[PDB]
C-alpha cells in the first residue's frame, strides 16, 4: 500500500490591510509528534510583491511554489517585462491547482500583496480550485483557534458601542502598519500554549511599497 | 506524555510532565499526572486520560483496605499484583500504560505494567510517546550507583528530552523522590521551562460592549419564611 | 456521525477573581434543520452550576441522575453539596457505562462555600478530572473556544470585566461554527447571586 | 416518512398525521390512523419504523391509563411526555431500539392552556408551539414562521394547516393522500373530515 | 502499490563547525531474518559530499546506479568542472528530490529516506533531507526511520540551532554520533554492530572510516535483575 | 526470541534470551524469560507476554497448593497444569511454554507446548520465533547424554547464532542450571560469545 | 426523575404500606414495628395527613 | 448554501447566500456565489465549489468566442447547452455540480436552465438548491406571483434566503440580490443576514418562536 | 419518476409519460416532459436513469434526422429500433454505459400499420401490441391484458389509459403528476391531455 | 525447496533439491531446480514455479546476444541481467535467484537475489523456503579455499537438515560442479545424505 498524502502541519495567516499587506506562519515543521525542523520557510517572495505560501502537506506545498515561480518568469519573458499584479497571479494559481483534479494537491494556499489601488489584497485558495478575497483568512492545522480571534479585532465582529444595548455597531477603522504586528504576534502567542502544532519560530513577511520585509519572532520552544 | 521512572542507590525517583491532551488541543496547561495508590507508594500513567485516572483510584482502593486488614504497610508487589490480575479480565479494552514506583520495608522497586499484564524490571523504565526520547538520554549519563542529587538532575533532564522532541510532552515538570525509611517528597512544578511571555495588550473592554436582550435574576437558595 | 456533533451545543466556563460565569448555546439540532432556539444545557443543583454538552437525549438522562444523586447527598448529610466534592460524582457515572458511554462533556462550575474559592472542572467522554483555573471549554466549537477564550483573557477578572469577555468569547467561535450560536444564555455566579442573562445575538 | 406536524394555537392543539401507510412497494391501506388516546384530553401521533411503531404505541397507552384509573386524575402533558422521553432512552442502550418519532398534544387543565411536546427517537422532549418530525418536516417549518402568530383561533390555524398540506402536496415525491386532521382541546378530543 | 522487501534503517547525521559528519548501520534486514552484513550504503559522490540512504535495498541501489552516472553525466565537457566546478551537494540533493516527487505522482515511489550531507564550495555547511514522498527540510540535525525519536534527541542536546553551529568541534561531534549508535544498538531491532562513520571535513577532504564496532556496553546492571515474584 | 531446554546427565538446563522487541522499539533487553513456577521446576515463557505470564500465575497457584495438600508435583505433574489452561482458552490465550525441571526420582525432563496445547516429552527443546534459524544446528551437534561442560557450551553456541540471525533475540543470555546440588544462575555478558 | 413533577402524598403513602405488608404476606419475617403520621404537600389537595 | 432565481415581469431575481461552511467549521462568510459569465449572464453556486467557479469562468471563454463569430449575442438555452455536455465528460469522475445559468435575452424572452452534473437539463420558473432548498421553497411558493412589481420581487427574493438560513446550518453570512435585466444584471447590494433579520422580526411580525 | 407507457390501438401508437422529474429529495419541476420525435411519424418516449435520458434522446435524434433528411425518405419503426438497439447493446460493452429504457412509437407508412417496440437498457427490441418498464409496469400490464380487444378505436386506447393512471394514482408510493399523452397517429403526432 | 551455493578454492559448487509441492500434492518430485543459462555461470530457482522459468528464459536470451557481440560474459555480467528485471517486475512477479558462475580472472562467485531484486556478494548464499531452518548450521561449519570433497559434504549435511525440518524440500540433491575442468554432475539418493 501507498499512501502518499502526509502532513507536516504548520499554520499561515493572511490579513488584507488598506497600504500594506501582512502574510504570516511559522516555521516549525512536524511528522505525527517528532519535530524535524525548528525553521524551514514556507512563505516564499516571487517578486512583484507577491508573497505566496502553500501551506500544509510539504511536498506538494513546494511543488505549488516552484511551478508558479516558473510562471512568474515566463510571464515577465512574453510581455516585455510585464509587473505581475495579484489579479493575474490569482487567476493563474486557480489553473495551476485545478488542472490536477483527479490526483489533487492537499494544501491551503494563501497569496497576499498589493493591488493597483494601492490597498493591501490577499485571495485564499481550497486545494480543489476556487478562491475569495479576504481580510482575513487563517489555514493550516490551527486556523480555527487563530481566525476566530482576528474578525474579533480588525472587523469588530459582534461589538456595539459601548451602553447602546444593540441599537448601533462598533465603527471600523484603519490599522497601522505598526499595530498589525501586534496582532499576528499575539496569536501564535495564545496559539502555542493550546496547541501542539505550532511554536518555535513565526516569519511574518509584510509587504510595502517599498519591498518586502522579512521580521523574524521566536515562540515557545515548545 | 513522558513519564521516567530512574532506580537509584537510596530510592527511586519517578518525574513526569504536567500536559493533559485532548486530541491535538491542549486541554490544560498544568494537570497533575503523578497520582497516589497509597502514600509510598506512587505511580504515574500514560494511554488513556479516564483510565489513567480511575484505575489508579480502584486499585487504590483495594490496598488502603488491604494496608488496614494487615496492620502493615503496603508492598509494592500487593500493588503490583493486583493492577496486573484486573487489566488481563477485559482483555486489553482498558488502556492504561503505567510506570509504576515505590519503597516498602523490604527496598526499592520499579515497575512497568502494560495495558493487558506484560510487566516489566528495569532500573530504569519509561513508558508514554515520550517513552523513546526520555530513553536515549538515561543510556548516556546513568550507572549503577547514583547519589540522590545526581538522581533528580538525571530525572529532569529525561523529562526535558521528552518536552524538546515530543509534541504530547510539554509544560512543566513534576518530580516525586522516595528514599526507604525517610517521607516521601512531592516536589509539584520543580522544574518549570517555556514560561509564557506578557501578552502584547490586554483586551479588555468598556461597560456594555456586548448586547443584552433580557437580564434577570435566578434563585439558588431554599425557600424562606418571613 | 459523530455521536457528538448531530445536535452540537457548547458550553465555555471561565473564572475571574471571586466569581465564575458558565454559559451555553440554545441550540438543538437535528442534523442539519433547526428545531429548537430554548433548549438548556445549564442546570443547578443547588448553588453548583453543571453544563453539559454533546448528545442531546444524554444531556437530559444525565441531568435527572444527577437530580437523583444530589437529592440523596443533601438529606443525609443536612446541606448542599459542594463544587468539589460533586466533581468526583460527576466522574464516576461516566465511568461506570465505561462501555458504550455517555456522549456527553460536562463542565462543574462553582465557588466553594467553605473556602471561597472559585473552582472548575471539566471532563470528556468518559471522564478525566481536568483542573484548572483559567477556563474549561466543551463541545463542537471547542477548538475555536480553546484560541478564542485564551486571547482575550486576562488572569483574574472582576465581576463584570468577566460578563464582556465571557460573552465575545461565546459569540465569535458560535458565528463561526455551523451547529452552535442560535440564541445564547450567559450567567454571572457570585457568591450568592445568580443572573441569567440571555443575550442578543445572530440568529441567521 | 409519514407526515406528522403539530400546530399549537392559543386554545387548541391541532395535529395531523399521514392517510396512506406503503409496506412493500404497494399502498395496502390509504385510511389507517396513527394515533392512540392516552388520556381524554391528551393525545399521542406516531410515525416512524414499521412494526416497531404499532407496539411502542400501544405499550405507552396501557400504561398511562392505568396511572389514570388509579387515581382518577389523569397526567399532565407534561408528565407524559417525560415517560415517553425515559423508554426511548432505555432503548438505544438496549440490544434493539425502538425508532418511533412522536408529537404529543395534550391540553393542561391544571395551567387551563393547550401545550404541545416533540419527542425523537433518541429522547429529547423539547416544548415547541409546533413541531414536526421526519422529511417531512423540512417544507413546513419554513413555511410555520411566516404565517403563526401566537394569538390565533382554532378556524383561522384550520386554514394554515391546509396551506401547509397543499406545499407537501407537490414538493414532495412521496404520496401522502392528505392528512386526517384531529385537535385536542378542553371539550374532548375531535376530528376533523375536511382535509 | 509498493511495499519493501529488505530494509537497511538509521543514518544519523549533524552539523559541526567546519563542516558535518554522516553515519550509518549497515544491516540489510528482512524483518526477524538479519539477512545481510556488511551493506555499505555511505555512497560518496565527488569528494565533497556522503549521501547516506535508508529504506529499501532494492530502490537504494537503484539510484546508487544513478547517483555514479550523475558524476559522468556532469564529466562530459566542461574542463573547468573537473572537481572546482562540479557538483556541490546542493546540486546532488535537488536532482535527488526531483526524481521522488515525480514518482510519487505515479504512485509508484522510491521507498528511501535520503540525507545529504557535505559542504559547498561556498564554505557552507549543508545538510538537508528528502524521502518517499518528496517532504523537502533542512535541518542542523538529522536521522532516518526510528532514529528520528532515539537518536535526535540526543544529538539535540549538543548542535540545538543554527546559533551553535561554531561552538560544536570534531572533537565533540564524533562522540556525539558514536553514542547515538550504541543508544541505537540497545533499543532499535534492526541495527547491528557494525557502523561506518565518516566526517566532511573542508581541510582534509572526505575522511572515510569503515567498519567501527560499537564498545564500552554496559549488561552488567541485568545480574540483578530476577524475577518479578 | 529464542527459548531452549537440553538435558543431561546431571539434570537439565535452561537457556534464554532477553530481547523482547515489540515492533521497531525493544521495550525490555534484560527480561527474565526464566521463571520458577516451584522451586526446583522453572520454565520457560515465549509467545504472547501478558497471556504466558497470566497463566503462569495460576499454574504457580495451582503447584503451591498441589505441595501443601498431596505432596511434591514433577515436571510431567507442572506441564500438564499449563497444558490444560491453553487448552481450554486456545483460541485467546496464546502460549508457548517449556517446562524443565529436576526429579530426584527420574532426573530431568523436559516438556514443549506450542501455541495449540499439547504435551509433547522431548530430550532438547527450542520453540520460540528466533529458534527457526537454529533448528539443523541444535539437531546435528546435540548428542543426548552430555557432561555439565559441554552442556553449557551446547545452549550457549545455539543462542550465539539464534542472537546473529534474529534479531528479536538479544542482550544477555541467561541460563538457570537444575540439579541435584541445586539451583544455580550463570549469565553470559555479548562480548564472552561475540568473541567466538 | 421519569415524570419530573414531584410524588403526590396517596401515592407514597400506599408505597410504604405496601413494603410493610408484604412481610406478614410472606417470607417468614418479622414485621417492622414502626407507625408514621405523614405531613405532606402537593398540588392535588394542598395538604395531607 | 440555498441559492435560487425566479421569473417574473422584469427578468430574473437571483438571490444567493454566502455561507461557504466546510462543515462544522464555517470557513467564510463572504464567498460569493455569483459568477459573471459576461454582462448578460449569471451563474449560481452550489455543490462542488471549486468545480462551478472553473468551469464558468471558462463559459465566459466559450461565450466571448460565441460572440465574436456569430457577431450576436449568445442565447441562454445555447450557454447551457454548452456547460451540459462538458459535465457529462467528467461523470464518473465523480466531480459533483449544482448551477443554475440565469439569462435574459429579447428573443426569448427570460429563460433559466439548471444545469447538472448528471447531464440533466431543467428550464423553468423557480429552482433552489442547496443543503437547504427545502426552507426556502416554502415561503416562495405560497406567495408567488407572475404579475409582481420589481420593489416586491427583491424583498421576496431577501426574505425566501431568511427563513432558510435561520435554521440551515450551512446558510448564513450575507445575501446578495441580483435582478438581471435584458440590459444587463443590476448589483443590489450586500445585506447581512444577522442584521436583515431584526428589522424584518419588527416590520412584518414574523417569527414568534423566536426570543425577543 | 420514470414511468412510460405504450397501448398499440389499430390506428394509433399511444406513448404517455411522465410530467415529474425528481432530483434530490424533493421534485423541482412538477410541469415537464420526456418524449423526442425522431420522425414526423416515429416517436420515442425514453425515460430511467439520471442524465442518460437528455443526452441520449438528442444523440439518437441527430442521427435519424441526418438520413431522414439526406435521402427524404423515412425510416421504418422497425428500422429506427435496430439503430437504437444496436446502440443500447455497445455501451454495455464500452467504459460508459447508458441506462435509459426506451419505447418507440411510430406509424409505419410503408405498411399503414402501428408498431411499437420496447427496449431495455440491455438493449433487446421486442414488439409488443402493449409494453411498460419499472416497477409502474407492473401494476399497468394486469389491465391492459383483461381488458384489450386487437380491433381498438383511437378512443378506447384513451379510455382504457384513464383506468391505468386511476389505479397508478391508487397503488403507486410515489407521486408521478399526471400524463402527457401523444398519439402517433399517420396525419401527424398529436398531443393531447388526460383528464 | 532448498537452493544454496558455496565456494571452494577450484570453483563454485552449486545445490538444490527437486521436490516442488502444490500445496501438499507434489507436482513432481523430481524437478531440476539448477539451470544453465550460460555456459559457464548457472542459477538456482526458488518460488513460483512460473515467474522464476520466464525471467531465466529470458536472461539467456541476453546472454546469448551478450556472448555473441561483446565476448563471454562473467558472473557479475550476468548477475546484473537478473536484477535489472527483477527490479522492474517486483509488483507483478516474485522471483528468488542465486546466481553462481565461473570466471576465469576470479574463479568462483555468488551472487543472490531477493524478491525486490537486490545484488549482493556473498561467499555462500542460502534462499528458497526451507533456506530459514539451516542458517545458524552454515555459518558454523563453512570455512573458504577448502578443499573439493568438503564442499561436496558440506552442502550434504546442510540440505539434509533441511529436508528434515521442511516438508517443501525432498528427493535427490542434485549438485553441480563449476571447475576450471567443466561442469560434473553429482546426485545423492535419499539413503546416502539421510544418514549423514
Amino acid at each position: 500500500q501507498f499512501n502518499p498524502y502526509g502532513d507536516n502541519g504548520g499554520t499561515i495567516l493572511g490579513i488584507a490591510g488598506e497600504d500594506f499587506a501582512v502574510l504570516a506562519g511559522d516555521t516549525r515543521n512536524i511528522t505525527d509528534y517528532s519535530i524535524n525542523s525548528r525553521y524551514e520557510p514556507k512563505v516564499f517572495d516571487c517578486g512583484d510583491n507577491i508573497v505566496m505560501s502553500a501551506n500544509g502537506f510539504a511536498a506538494d506545498g513546494d511543488a505549488l511554489v516552484k511551478r508558479f515561480k516558473n510562471s512568474v518568469k515566463w510571464y515577465h519573458f512574453d510581455h516585455n517585462d510585464k509587473k505581475l499584479s495579484i489579479n493575474s497571479a490569482a487567476r493563474n494559481i486557480q489553473h495551476l491547482l485545478y488542472g490536477k483534479r483527479f490526483f489533487p494537491y492537499y494544501v491551503h494556499t494563501i497569496i497576499a500583496g498589493l493591488d493597483e489601488d494601492g490597498k493591501g489584497a490577499v485571495y485564499s485558495f481550497d486545494p480543489v480550485g476556487s478562491y475569495e478575497r479576504e481580510q482575513c483568512r487563517a489555514g493550516g492545522a490551527a486556523a480555527s483557534l487563530i481566525m476566530p480571534f482576528l474578525d474579533n479585532q480588525v472587523n469588530f465582529k459582534n461589538q456595539y458601542e459601548p451602553g447602546t444595548n444593540g441599537k448601533v455597531k462598533k465603527p471600523l477603522k484603519y490599522l497601522s502598519v505598526e499595530e498589525v504586528i501586534k496582532l499576528v504576534r499575539d496569536s501564535f502567542t495564545s496559539a502555542t500554549e493550546r496547541h501542539i502544532q505550532v511554536g518555535d519560530g513565526l516569519e511574518i513577511l509584510i509587504v510595502t511599497k517599498d519591498g518586502v520585509r522579512k521580521e523574524f519572532y521566536e515562540l515557545k520552544r515548545d | 506524555t513522558t513519564i521516567v521512572g530512574v532506580k537509584f542507590n537510596n530510592g527511586v525517583v519517578i518525574a513526569a510532565d504536567t500536559r493533559s491532551t485532548q486530541g491535538p488541543i491542549v486541554a490544560d496547561k498544568n494537570c497533575a499526572k503523578l497520582h497516589r495508590i497509597s502514600p509510598k507508594i506512587w505511580c504515574a500513567g500514560a494511554g488513556t486520560a479516564a483510565d489513567t485516572e480511575a484505575v489508579t483510584q480502584l486499585i487504590g482502593s483495594n490496598i488502603e483496605l488491604h494496608s488496614l486488614y494487615t496492620s502493615r504497610e503496603p508492598r509494592v508487589v500487593s500493588a503490583l499484583q493486583m493492577l496486573k490480575q484486573h487489566l488481563f479480565k477485559y482483555q486489553g479494552h482498558i488502556g492504561a500504560y503505567l510506570i509504576v514506583a515505590g519503597v516498602d520495608p523490604t527496598g526499592s522497586h520499579l515497575f512497568s505494567i502494560h495495558a493487558h499484564g506484560s510487566t516489566d524490571v528495569g532500573y530504569y523504565l519509561s513508558l508514554g510517546s515520550g517513552s523513546l526520547a526520555a530513553m536515549a538520554v538515561l543510556e548516556s549519563h546513568w550507572k549503577q550507583d547514583l547519589t540522590k542529587e545526581e538522581a533528580i538532575k538525571l530525572a529532569s533532564d529525561a523529562i526535558q528530552a521528552g518536552i524538546w522532541n515530543d509534541l504530547g510532552s510539554g509544560s512543566n515538570v513534576d518530580v516525586c523522590v522516595m528514599e526507604i525509611g525517610k517521607d516521601a517528597e512531592y516536589l509539584r512544578n520543580y522544574l518549570t521551562p517555556n514560561v509564557r511571555e506578557e501578552k502584547q495588550k490586554s483586551y479588555k473592554f468598556p461597560r456594555g460592549t456586548t448586547a443584552v436582550l433580557k437580564e434577570s435574576i435566578v434563585n439558588i437558595c431554599d425557600i424562606q419564611e418571613e | 456521525s459523530d455521536p457528538s456533533s448531530i445536535n452540537g451545543g457548547i458550553v465555555v466556563a471561565m473564572t475571574g477573581k471571586d466569581c465564575v460565569a458558565i454559559a451555553c448555546d440554545l441550540r438543538l439540532g437535528s442534523q442539519s434543520l433547526g428545531v429548537s432556539n430554548k433548549f438548556e444545557k445549564i442546570f443547578h443543583y443547588g448553588h453548583v452550576f453543571l453544563g453539559i454538552t454533546g448528545l442531546a437525549t444524554d444531556v437530559t438522562t444525565l441531568n435527572e441522575m444527577f437530580r437523583y444523586k444530589t437529592n440523596l447527598y443533601k438529606l443525609k448529610e443536612e446541606r448542599a453539596i459542594e463544587p468539589e466534592t460533586f466533581t468526583q460524582l460527576v466522574s464516576s457515572s461516566l465511568y461506570e457505562r465505561r462501555f458504550g458511554p455517555y456522549f456527553v462533556g460536562p463542565v462543574v462550575a462553582g465557588i466553594n462555600s467553605k473556602s471561597g474559592k472559585p473552582f472548575i472542572a471539566g471532563f470528556d467522554l468518559i471522564g478525566c478530572i481536568d483542573e484548572a483555573k483559567d477556563f474549561i471549554v466543551s463541545g463542537t466549537a471547542s477548538d475555536q473556544l480553546f484560541g478564542m477564550c485564551e486571547s482575550l483573557y486576562e488572569p483574574n477578572l472582576e465581576p463584570e470585566d468577566l460578563f464582556e469577555t465571557i460573552s465575545q468569547a461565546l459569540l465569535n467561535a458560535a458565528d463561526r461554527d455551523a451547529l452552535s450560536g442560535w440564541g445564547a444564555v450567559v450567567y454571572i455566579i457570585k457568591k450568592d447571586e445568580v443572573v441569567k442573562r440571555y443575550l442578543k445575538m445572530r440568529q441567521d | 416518512m409519514d407526515i406528522i406536524l403539530g400546530i399549537r394555537v392559543q386554545d387548541s392543539v391541532i395535529l395531523a398525521s399521514s392517510k396512506a401507510v406503503t409496506r412493500g412497494i404497494s399502498v395496502l391501506k390509504d385510511s389507517d390512523d396513527k394515533t392512540r388516546q392516552l388520556s381524554p384530553h391528551t393525545l399521542m401521533s406516531f410515525a416512524g419504523e414499521a412494526g416497531d411503531t404499532v407496539q411502542f404505541a400501544e405499550y405507552i397507552q396501557a400504561n398511562i391509563q392505568l396511572y389514570s384509573i388509579r387515581e382518577d386524575y389523569e397526567l399532565s402533558p407534561q408528565a407524559v411526555s417525560s415517560f415517553v422521553r425515559q423508554e426511548l432512552a432505555k432503548s438505544i442502550r438496549s440490544r434493539r431500539p425502538y425508532q418511533v418519532n412522536v408529537l404529543i398534544g395534550g391540553y393542561d387543565k391544571k395551567k387551563n392552556k393547550p401545550e404541545l411536546y416533540q419527542i425523537d427517537y433518541l429522547g429529547t422532549k423539547v416544548e415547541l408551539p409546533y413541531g414536526a418530525h421526519g422529511y417531512s418536516g423540512f417544507y413546513t417549518f419554513s413555511l410555520l414562521d411566516h404565517h403563526y402568530r401566537p394569538d390565533m383561533t382554532t378556524e383561522e390555524g384550520l386554514d394554515l394547516l391546509k396551506l401547509c398540506v397543499q406545499e407537501l402536496e407537490k414538493r414532495m415525491p412521496m404520496d401522502f393522500k392528505g392528512v386526517i386532521v384531529k385537535i385536542v382541546d378542553k371539550d374532548g378530543i375531535r376530528q376533523v373530515d375536511d382535509f | 502499490t509498493q511495499q519493501p522487501i529488505v530494509t537497511g534503517t538509521s543514518v544519523i547525521s549533524m552539523k559541526y563547525d567546519n563542516g558535518v559528519i554522516i553515519a550509518a548501520d549497515n544491516l540489510g534486514s528482512y524483518g526477524s531474518l538479519l539477512r545481510f552484513n556488511g551493506v555499505e550504503r555511505l555512497i560518496p559522490v565527488g569528494d565533497n559530499t556522503v549521501v547516506g540512504i535508508s529504506g529499501d535495498i532494492s530502490d537504494m541501489q537503484h539510484i546508487e546506479r544513478l547517483l555514479k552516472d550523475l558524476v559522468t553525466e556532469n564529466a562530459y565537457d566542461n574542463p573547468l568542472a573537473d572537481a572546482e566546478e562540479a557538483l556541490e551537494p546542493s546540486y546532488i540533493f535537488e536532482y535527488l528530490a526531483t526524481v521522488m516527487y515525480q514518482r510519487r505522482s505515479k504512485m509508484n515511489p522510491l521507498w528511501n529516506a535520503i540525507i545529504v550531507a557535505g559542504v559547498q564550495s561556498n564554505g557552507d555547511q549543508f545538510l538537508r533531507y528528502v524521502n518517499l514522498l518528496g517532504v523537502t527540510y533542512s535541518s542542523p540535525t538529522l536521522a532516518t526511520g526510528f532514529g528520528a525519536h532515539m537518536a535526535n534527541p540526543l544529538l539535540r542536546k549538543v548542535v540545538d540551532r543554527e546559533s551553535d553551529i561554531p561552538k560544536t568541534t570534531v572533537q565533540v561531534a564524533e562522540e556525539a554520533i558514536v553514542n547515538a549508535m550504541r543508544v541505537l544498538y540497545y533499543r532499535d531491532a534492526r541495527s547491528s554492530r557494525n557502523f561506518s562513520l565518516a566526517i566532511i571535513d573542508k581541510n582534509t577532504g572526505l575522511t572515510f572510516k569503515k567498519n567501527l564496532q560499537v564498545e564500552n556496553m554496559k549488561w552488567d546492571f541485568a545480574k540483578d535483575i530476577k524475577g518479578y515474584g | 526470541t529464542s527459548i531452549m531446554a537440553v538435558t543431561f546427565k546431571d539434570g537439565v538446563i535452561l537457556g534464554a534470551d532477553s530481547r523482547t522487541t515489540t515492533g521497531a522499539y525493544i521495550a525490555n533487553r534484560v527480561t527474565d524469560k526464566l521463571t520458577r513456577v516451584h522451586d526446583k521446576i522453572w520454565c520457560c515463557r515465549s509467545g504472547s507476554a501478558a497471556d504466558t505470564q497470566a497463566i503462569a500465575d495460576i499454574v504457580q497457584y495451582h503447584l503451591e497448593l498441589y505441595t501443601s495438600q498431596y505432596g511434591t508435583p514433577s515436571t510431567e505433574t507442572a506441564a500438564s497444569v499449563f497444558k490444560e489452561l491453553c487448552y481450554e482458552n486456545k483460541d485467546n490465550l496464546t502460549a508457548g511454554i517449556i517446562v524443565a525441571g529436576y526429579d530426584d526420582k527420574n532426573k530431568g525432563e523436559v516438556y514443549t507446548i506450542p501455541l495449540g496445547g499439547s504435551v509433547h516429552k522431548l530430550p532438547y527443546a527450542i520453540a520460540g520465533s528466533g529458534s527457526t534459524f537454529i533448528y539443523g544446528y541444535c539437531d546435528k551437534n546435540f548428542r543426548e547424554n552430555m557432561s555439565k561442560e559441554e552442556t553449557v557450551d551446547f545452549i550457549k553456541h545455539s543462542l550465539s547464532q539464534a542472537i546473529k540471525w534474529d534479531g528479536s533475540s538479544g542482550g544477555v543470555i541467561r541460563m538457570v542450571v537444575l540439579t541435584a546440588a541445586g539451583v544455580e544462575r550463570l549469565i553470559f555478558y555479548p562480548d564472552e560469545y561475540e568473541q567466538l | 426523575k421519569t415524570y419530573n413533577e414531584d410524588i403526590p402524598v396517596e401515592i407514597l403513602v400506599r408505597r410504604l404500606s405496601d413494603i410493610k405488608q408484604g412481610y406478614t404476606q410472606h417470607g417468614g419475617l418479622r414485621p417492622f414495628g414502626v407507625s408514621f403520621i405523614y405531613a405532606g404537600y402537593d398540588d392535588r389537595y394542598g395538604y395531607q395527613l | 448554501t440555498t441559492t435560487l432565481a425566479f421569473r417574473f415581469q422584469g427578468g430574473i431575481i437571483v438571490a444567493v447566500d454566502s455561507r461557504a461552511t466546510a462543515g462544522n467549521w464555517v470557513a467564510s462568510q463572504t464567498v460569493k456565489k455569483v459568477i459573471e459569465i459576461n454582462p448578460f449572464l449569471l451563474g449560481t453556486m452550489a455543490g462542488g465549489a471549486a468545480d462551478c467557479q472553473f468551469w464558468e469562468t471558462w463559459l465566459g471563454s466559450q461565450c466571448r468566442l460565441h460572440e465574436l463569430r456569430e457577431k450576436e449575442r449568445i442565447s441562454v438555452a445555447a450557454a447551457s447547452k454548452i456547460l451540459s455536455n462538458l459535465v457529462y465528460q467528467y461523470k464518473g469522475a465523480g466531480l459533483s455540480m449544482g448551477t443554475m445559468i440565469c439569462g435574459y435575452t429579447r428573443k426569448e424572452g427570460p429563460t433559466i436552465y439548471y444545469v447538472d452534473s448528471d447531464g440533466t437539463r431543467l428550464k423553468g420558473d423557480i429552482f433552489c438548491v442547496g443543503s437547504g432548498q427545502t426552507f426556502a421553497y416554502g415561503v416562495l411558493d405560497s406567495n408567488y406571483k407572475w404579475d409582481l412589481s420589481v420593489e416586491d420581487a427583491l424583498y421576496l427574493g431577501k426574505r425566501s434566503i431568511l427563513a432558510a438560513a435561520h435554521r440551515d446550518a450551512y446558510s448564513g453570512g450575507s445575501v446578495n440580490l441580483y435582478h438581471v435585466t435584458e440590459d444587463g444584471w443590476i448589483y443590489h447590494g450586500n445585506h447581512d443576514v444577522g442584521e436583515l433579520f431584526w428589522k424584518v422580526k419588527e416590520e412584518e411580525g414574523s417569527f414568534n418562536n423566536v426570543i425577543g
